[PDB]
């Protein structure tokens, strides 16, 4: 029972408590577990639910307390494929339009994210005084091409994260004159074109639209990004 | 498929002068140039930097440490620039010999200079710690950075100050040299019966390896959901989005459990600080309480 | 059981093999074909470990050790008790690691996310194969691989390193270490920065990412950004492992002397090589 033996025993005790604390802290979202019918699950695990904490959000946007009563706050167009638990739930309609699977989106607040000074974090470059392309290929004017090798539109503007000085969306003008946003992370800027592998040219029109031409909300961002990511699975039929 | 490792199109605007809060704007420099080079991988803006009394003190004190070791290397090199560059990695500023114990009466060339350099390094590191605390305070932020820094300071304090004192001799401290401080590390293990069998050293390794495991996991995860804006982690904490959900579901389906967007950063900060926290303990017990770790290990 | 938000993501599709045959979950775990493969290899390797323990004569996990064949076996097969079990367990381990990664790929497809995670895991796999496959083969014997034992495999590290003096002087070893230390440095800072912004001083509102930027510009005059730090962390951890495999694949294959001798090309440059004085004069 020398001093070194007690240090290492003490530490293992400390570490078991640290793990217990870290795991409960990581249960402030998505818990309690549910059955596939929405009801609470009987077996919740050995770790209990943590006690609520409160974040005071800046810009008078309220406060968040987690854990709290959870809600999807949106309809889910899926149906059970098995009586037993553990099997896929099959889309009942058009999964890209119904926003399920890889096309899923979360019902975030229908407000734009703000920067430290209370201004919209993301802005079209035509509304961002002083911003420009400093390196690489400027995609404005370039045609946008889908996974079917057809042209869907041309890039008309870039939406930039101003505090971070980063391109986040390409505003693409469609054949009918309207525009859509494309995640910067899902496009390939080439010399003479912008290639989007996730969608076919005739699926750009289906990208959810924004209600203001100079701002995009967190809800809109989730709907846009989910739709485009869902094309990798659901637009593959006509992928050249 | 675009992978988001390097920026495709850089954009640049008016420099960001930053948040004000209670920062004393008198001590902020001007903005530096933009770096297209860094812009491919991160932000291209350089500066501004805050520079108060502590920063100046840390900076000046840190350069005195640097210069102290330097003139000693030029003296070992016989003042020959050719010899200086040849044997740069072999030069070493060693602590006082065991004979002097914990005395500061060691002549400069027999560990007296090592004591001066250690004083400047001591002032530079601790003033820099105070800097990480007050910079966060001035912005109203938590002090998680200063506390994580203490963990690294702990191991440095044990190696060069706490343990030598408990051993009763400055000669137990580490020398200032590239190759010399590697040799010190190798001899420390041989003398103490193989550190592989110091359990706090094995724990330290588990957390070092685990820090690379966790950052690869976390970095790769955030990039894989950056198509959903996953890197904007603070707003994902205040308003969970599909980025945070897919990230959690990937790991739940893979290994059976998962984190939250906030909770993963608690896993991270503890994984990293436990490296130097356990390591400092293992060193502090070597030679004070345990002489031979292998032999000690065979009784437990 | 599911997370409150999980159901909408549990759709069919994304598999690479078997269509919908293995497209289901057991509790939280996704199966898929490579979930079955993983289970097969893992179950088989664990039996062979228990079998080695019986041949060894102990059931204490701290003493079990499966050794590779003796050098005299070269790169041929060995009898089960004389290195064969190590050989079969190395096959099973490889099967499990690779199956695990392809399962992760199937989970990326169902969730519509990038493939960065299995890509990063493949670096760890490459490092395992460097030590148990590439380096033994280039050296001509399985015995150069390390034994599967909790403590015996640390002895192997020490024996292998001291065969070349102080392994510290392996220059690729230095680089790998630098990335390991820098990675833990960067992980600690990143965790602390997010938490300091989400959990500010008492009586304060949640901070913004602009505060995170400002804090680091105030501290060191530069902020890499919210995206760049995750890029950086991925890079520091993989680079560390890359140079680790590199520092070993060259040890015993193209370099055979003590690693401190490698640094003589600098010391013995014929111009200053003979200038008197210094450490090497
Ligand atoms: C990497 C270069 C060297 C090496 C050098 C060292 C040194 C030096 C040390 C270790 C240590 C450990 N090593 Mg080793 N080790 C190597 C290869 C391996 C491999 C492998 C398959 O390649 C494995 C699985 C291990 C496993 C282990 C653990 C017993 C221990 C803590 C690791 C850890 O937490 O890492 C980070 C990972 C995590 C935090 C995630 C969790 C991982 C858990 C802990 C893995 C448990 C594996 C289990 C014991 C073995 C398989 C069980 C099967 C059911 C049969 N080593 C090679 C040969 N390893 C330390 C120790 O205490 O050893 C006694 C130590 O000091
Ligand atoms: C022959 C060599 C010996 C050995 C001797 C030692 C010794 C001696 C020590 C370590 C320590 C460490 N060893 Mg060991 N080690 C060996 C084998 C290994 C193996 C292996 C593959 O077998 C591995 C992976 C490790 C890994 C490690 C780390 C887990 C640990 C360093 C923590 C750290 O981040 O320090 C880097 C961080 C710092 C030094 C903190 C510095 C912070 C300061 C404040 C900043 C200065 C700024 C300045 C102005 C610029 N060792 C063998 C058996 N090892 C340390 C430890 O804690 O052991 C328990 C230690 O002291
Ligand atoms: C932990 C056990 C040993 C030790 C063992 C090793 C080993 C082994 C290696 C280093 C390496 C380095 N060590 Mg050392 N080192 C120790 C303590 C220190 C202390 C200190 C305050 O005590 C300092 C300032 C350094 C400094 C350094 C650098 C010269 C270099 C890269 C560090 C790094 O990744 O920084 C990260 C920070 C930034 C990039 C910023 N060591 C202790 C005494 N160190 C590596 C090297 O290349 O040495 C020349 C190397 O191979
Ligand atoms: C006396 C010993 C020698 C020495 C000799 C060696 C030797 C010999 C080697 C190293 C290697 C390493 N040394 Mg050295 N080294 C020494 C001193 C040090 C010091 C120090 C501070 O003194 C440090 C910091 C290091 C640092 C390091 C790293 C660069 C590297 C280990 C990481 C690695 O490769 O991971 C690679 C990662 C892996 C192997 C993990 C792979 C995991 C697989 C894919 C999955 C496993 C799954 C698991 C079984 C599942 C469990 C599931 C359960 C649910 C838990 N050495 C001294 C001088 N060192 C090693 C190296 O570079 O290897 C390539 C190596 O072989
Ligand atoms: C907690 C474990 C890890 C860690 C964390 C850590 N280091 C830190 C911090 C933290 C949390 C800071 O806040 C502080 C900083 O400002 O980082 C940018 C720092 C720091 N870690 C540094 C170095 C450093 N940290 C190291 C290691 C580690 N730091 C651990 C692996 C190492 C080595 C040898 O591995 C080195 C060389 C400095 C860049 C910086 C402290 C600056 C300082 O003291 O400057 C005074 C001297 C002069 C100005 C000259
Ligand atoms: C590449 C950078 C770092 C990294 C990254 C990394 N590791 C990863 C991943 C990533 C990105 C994953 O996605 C994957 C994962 O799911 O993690 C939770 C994983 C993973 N990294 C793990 C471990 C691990 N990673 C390590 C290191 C690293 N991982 C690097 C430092 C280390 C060490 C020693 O440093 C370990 C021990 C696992 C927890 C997990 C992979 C789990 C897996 O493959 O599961 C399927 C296999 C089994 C369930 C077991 C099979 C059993 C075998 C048949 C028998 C065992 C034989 C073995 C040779 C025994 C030897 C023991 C002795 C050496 C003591
Ligand atoms: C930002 O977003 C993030 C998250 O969400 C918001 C996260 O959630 C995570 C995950 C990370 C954590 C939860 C932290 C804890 C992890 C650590 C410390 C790593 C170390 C991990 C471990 C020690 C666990 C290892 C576990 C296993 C290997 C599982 C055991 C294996 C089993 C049971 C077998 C697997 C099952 C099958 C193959 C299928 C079954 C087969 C049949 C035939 C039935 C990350 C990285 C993240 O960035
Ligand atoms: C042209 O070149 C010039 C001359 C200009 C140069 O400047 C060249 C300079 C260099 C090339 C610098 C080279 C630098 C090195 C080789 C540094 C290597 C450093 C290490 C390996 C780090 C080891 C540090 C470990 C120790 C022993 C740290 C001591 C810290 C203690 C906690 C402090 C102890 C304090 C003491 C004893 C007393 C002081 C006061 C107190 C209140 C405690
Ligand atoms: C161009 C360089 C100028 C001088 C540099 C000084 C030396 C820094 C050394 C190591 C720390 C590595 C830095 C990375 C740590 C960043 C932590 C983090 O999470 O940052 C995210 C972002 O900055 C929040 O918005
Ligand atoms: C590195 C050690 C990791 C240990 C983590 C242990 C925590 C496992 C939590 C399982 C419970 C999860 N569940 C069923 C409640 O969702
Ligand atoms: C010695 C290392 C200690 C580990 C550091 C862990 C960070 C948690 C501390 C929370 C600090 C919060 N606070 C009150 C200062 O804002
Ligand atoms: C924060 C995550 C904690 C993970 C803990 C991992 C434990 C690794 C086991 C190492 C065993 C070392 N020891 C004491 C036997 O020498
Ligand atoms: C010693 C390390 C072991 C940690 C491995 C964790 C196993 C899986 C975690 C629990 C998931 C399964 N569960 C409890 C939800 O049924
Ligand atoms: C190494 C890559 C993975 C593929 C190898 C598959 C071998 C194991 C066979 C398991 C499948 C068995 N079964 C009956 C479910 O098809
Ligand atoms: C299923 C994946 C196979 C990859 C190769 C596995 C490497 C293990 C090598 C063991 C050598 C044993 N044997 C019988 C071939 O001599
Ligand atoms: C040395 C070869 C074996 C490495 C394991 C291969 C499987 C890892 C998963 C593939 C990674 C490629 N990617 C980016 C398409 O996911
Ligand atoms: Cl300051
Ligand atoms: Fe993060």
């Amino acid at each position: 029972f020398d001093l070194a033996s007690l240090a290492i025993y003490s530490f293992w005790i400390f570490l078991a408590g640290l793990i217990y604390y870290l795991q409960t802290e990581n249960m402030r979202e998505g818990y309690p577990l549910e059955n596939e019918d929405g009801t609470p699950a009987a077996n919740q695990g050995p770790f209990p639910l943590p006690k609520p904490k409160t974040f005071i959000l800046p810009h008078g946007r309220g406060t968040l307390t987690v854990p709290g009563p959870e809600s999807e706050d949106r309809p889910i167009a899926l149906a059970r494929t098995a009586v037993s638990e553990g099997f896929p739930h099959a889309p009942t309609g058009d999964p890209m339009k119904d926003g399920v699977g890889p096309a899923s989106w979360v019902a975030r607040r229908d407000l734009p994210e703000l920067d430290g000074h209370g201004h919209n974090k993301i802005k079209p470059m035509k509304a961002a005084a002083g911003f420009h392309v400093s390196a690489g290929k400027n995609p404005i004017g370039l045609p946008v091409r889908g996974c079917d090798l057809e042209i869907a539109g041309k890039v008309v503007d870039i939406w930039v994260d101003i505090p971070e000085q980063m391109a986040r969306f390409l505003e693409v003008e469609l054949k009918d004159g309207s525009t859509r946003l494309l995640p910067m992370q899902m496009v390939k800027v080439q010399s003479n074109r912008v290639h989007v592998n996730a969608l076919s040219s005739d699926l750009f029109a289906g990208i959810p639209t924004i209600k203001s031409p100079t701002e995009v909300t967190l809800l809109e961002e989730d709907k846009i990004c989910g739709y485009v990511a869902g094309g990798l699975m659901y637009a593959a039929p006509k992928r050249k | 498929e675009y992978q988001n490792i390097f920026t495709q199109v850089q954009v640049r605007g008016p420099a960001d002068l930053g948040m004000t809060e209670d920062v004393n704007l008198a001590n902020r420099s001007g903005v530096g140039p933009f770096s297209t080079l860094l812009g491919w991988f991160g932000n291209a803006q350089l500066g501004p930097i805050y520079l108060g009394s502590l920063g100046v003190l840390s900076l000046f004190s840190g350069l005195m440490w640097f210069f102290t070791i330097g003139i000693w290397f030029w003296y070992q090199a016989g003042w020959n620039p050719a010899v200086f560059l040849r044997d740069l990695f072999f030069f070493s500023l060693e602590p006082p010999a065991p004979e002097y114990g914990l005395s500061f009466a060691a002549p400069l060339k027999e560990g007296g200079l090592w004591l001066i350099a250690s004083f400047f390094m001591f002032v530079a590191v601790w003033s820099w710690w105070g800097r990480t605390y007050l910079r966060a305070q001035a912005l109203g932020m938590g002090k998680h950075t200063a506390w994580a820094f203490l963990s690294a300071i702990w191991l440095w304090m044990v190696l060069g100050f706490i343990r030598p004192i408990l051993m009763g001799s400055w000669s137990e401290a580490v020398p200032y040299g590239i190759f010399s401080h590697l040799d010190w590390t190798n001899n420390f293990s041989l003398v103490h019966g193989n550190l592989h069998y110091n359990p706090f050293h094995g724990l330290s390794i588990a957390f070092l390896y685990g820090s690379a495991l966790l950052f690869a996991m976390h970095g790769a995860t955030i990039l894989a959901v950056s198509r959903f804006g996953g890197e904007r982690e603070l707003e994902q904490i205040a308003d969970r989005g599909t980025a945070a959900e897919r990230a959690a579901l990937f790991w739940r389906w893979t290994m059976g459990f998962n984190a939250t967007m906030e909770g993963i950063h608690r896993w991270a900060i503890w994984m990293a600080v436990l490296v130097t926290l356990t390591g400092g303990i293992g060193i502090l017990l070597s030679g004070t309480v345990v002489d031979n770790w292998y032999v000690w290990g065979q009784n437990h | 059981a599911l997370l409150s938000f999980e159901r909408k993501y549990r759709v069919p599709g994304g598999t690479l093999v078997g269509g919908n045959l293995f497209d289901f979950w057991v509790g939280p775990f996704y199966v898929g074909f490579f979930g079955v493969a993983t289970f097969f290899f893992a179950a088989l390797g664990i039996i062979l470990i228990a079998w080695s323990a019986v041949l060894q004569g102990t059931w204490n996990p701290q003493l079990i050790s499966v050794y590779p064949p003796a050098l005299e076996y070269g790169l041929g097969g060995a009898p089960l008790a004389k290195g064969g079990l190590w050989q079969i367990i190395t096959i099973c381990a490889t099967g499990a690691f690779v199956s695990w990664a392809l399962r992760e790929v199937e989970i990326c497809r169902k969730l519509g996310i990038g493939y960065h995670i299995p890509f990063a895991f493949a670096f760890a796999i490459l490092a395992y194969l460097t030590l148990v496959l590439f380096r033994p083969v280039m050296m001509g014997a399985w015995g150069y691989a390390f034994p599967y034992g909790i403590w015996t495999h640390l002895d192997w590290v020490s024996n292998t390193g001291y065969t070349y003096g102080n392994f510290h002087y392996n220059p690729a070893h230095m680089i790998a270490i630098t990335f390991f230390f820098t990675n833990a440095l960067a992980l600690a800072l990143h965790g602390a920065l997010v938490l300091s912004a989400a959990n500010p001083e008492k009586g304060k509102e949640m901070r913004t990412p602009d505060h995170e930027d400002t804090f680091f510009r105030d501290l060191v005059g530069y902020s890499i950004g919210t995206l760049g730090i995750h890029r950086l962390g991925l890079l520091l951890s993989l680079s560390a492992v890359f140079f680790s495999a590199l520092c070993m694949i060259i040890t015993g294959t193209i370099w055979f002397d003590q690693w401190v001798d490698w640094w003589q090309w600098w010391v013995k440059l014929p111009w200053w090589a003979n200038i008197p004085g210094g450490i090497n004069g």
